[PDB]
């Protein structure tokens, strides 16, 4: 595939996508 | 983290799969 | 506020804007 | 759970914000 | 909740979120 | 142009992608 | 109205446009 | 307006309601 | 309408939104 | 990775994800 | 084709690449 | 192309109908 930068809502919505019914977590303080 | 890594920096889609459950 | 219907990725987004800087986890079903 | 209720049924903001670290 | 920076459509996004059947005005101009 | 069929956040992209600058009002039934 | 009928049916650029400010 | 509130500042949920209908 | 920047994902939304059922390109090497 | 339901805009946007800088064709059938 | 079949089915990233340039 | 033309640059909705197949 490719990288990008992903950022806010759109980093939410490619770990939405990557993840789906694994869930995942968006802990950006670290 | 996740921002450092793919919002400051770039990633892939592999890399993203490092937040996933 | 008001009530949502959110299905796939828009609830997501809604996470997002609800929780900013702490981040949130996404964890469905199975 | 919470993905599910809010697209079956409704959820509010507030349910959500449980969701949060 | 949070204070973020919600721009462009991610603002008009959040609006929809927060005021939902109750409708919103995007008025930029002002 | 082609013919649109959108529901709920996807009206409000839609909106603001026609109305630019001008911005809009979003005002659903009920 | 345009909400609703955006999703139940089809609507048009052109309609979007009459509720622009 | 709006935009200097939430965009080029910083504003809550709550502020957003502002600007419902 | 309007003329505004329309960069990366909203783009390839604006793109949807006006192209539909035609399809389309996104070739952003050129 | 895990397997994807699709529909509308959120198409568009994996493909955009998915394909980067390379950028992609969206053709969907009549 | 894939636009159907990511709708009305399911479908895989790897899938979606084949869409690329 | 259409990221110095829509990104860039300032493109209008027409404009973006350059890229319609
Ligand atoms: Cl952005
Ligand atoms: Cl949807
Ligand atoms: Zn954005
Ligand atoms: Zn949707």
């Amino acid at each position: 595939f490719v990288n990008q930068h992903l950022c806010g809502s759109h980093l939410v919505e490619a770990l939405y996508l990557v993840c789906g019914e694994r869930g995942f977590f968006y802990t950006p303080k670290t | 983290g996740i921002v450092e890594q793919c919002c400051t920096s770039i990633c892939s889609l592999y890399q993203l799969e490092n937040y996933c459950n």
